[PDB]
């Protein structure tokens, strides 16, 4: 929701690093393969 | 659903699906059409489809962020219709767009 | 209980036993047997039966948390019956399978 913050460590659950977000086949998972704990507002700029 | 079909989804349902639900589809299926109705179809337009539908789903479904997030403005110098009495400048997009 | 009698345990009694008190009632236990009447039976199946047995009730004792853990899913590429369209990858276990 746009009431609080964005989550910031990998362990947070509203982060796409969290156990939950790992959908299989999903391009997060490189991501976590490489162990990279960037946030979603990023992610969500590779649209343009 | 759509996969024992010959170029059916026509991207018409994929991006009413949404982000998360379809590739969590595709992953669920374990087999691929006999008659090959999806497959006998040059294969060519088989796959000009999904992918469209799927960036329409995705930009559709980003689409509600634009309520939070800022209209994001040109990063160039882009000479400007009123470019005159005043310098255009560019906008290096560094900033945390999440409002609060 | 279970140190006099030849092949009983068969991974059926036992299976049902806990974890904690297997390792427990080993070391509870005090007990040569008089009549050799699980010693009958070599170092064949002296031991098989119950490394199977323990096998079991571990995976009975574990199967609990698995309603609070995440999906095992493919570790490696392992090609898919939907292997076209998408590719197939797998993923490193890395993170915590703790869920809230």
């Amino acid at each position: 929701p746009a009431d609080e913050e964005a989550p910031t460590t990998p362990e947070d659950p509203r982060h796409p690093l969290h156990a939950h977000q790992l959908v299989p086949n999903s391009l997060n998972v490189y991501f976590h393969n490489a162990h990279l704990t960037v946030d979603g507002d990023a992610l969500l700029t590779l649209q343009e | 659903r759509v996969v024992f079909d010959p170029s059916n989804p026509t991207t018409f349902s994929v991006e009413a699906i949404a982000a998360y639900t379809p590739v969590a589809l595709i992953r669920l299926l374990n087999a691929s059409g006999p008659l090959q109705p999806g497959h006998r179809v040059d294969i060519a337009d088989a796959r000009s489809i999904y992918t469209v539908g799927a960036a329409a789903s995705a930009a559709r479904a980003r689409a509600n962020h634009n309520a939070n997030t800022i209209r994001r403005t040109a990063m160039f110098a882009e000479t400007d219709p009123m470019t005159w009495l005043r310098p255009t400048v560019g906008l290096k997009r560094t900033f945390n767009p999440r409002i609060i």
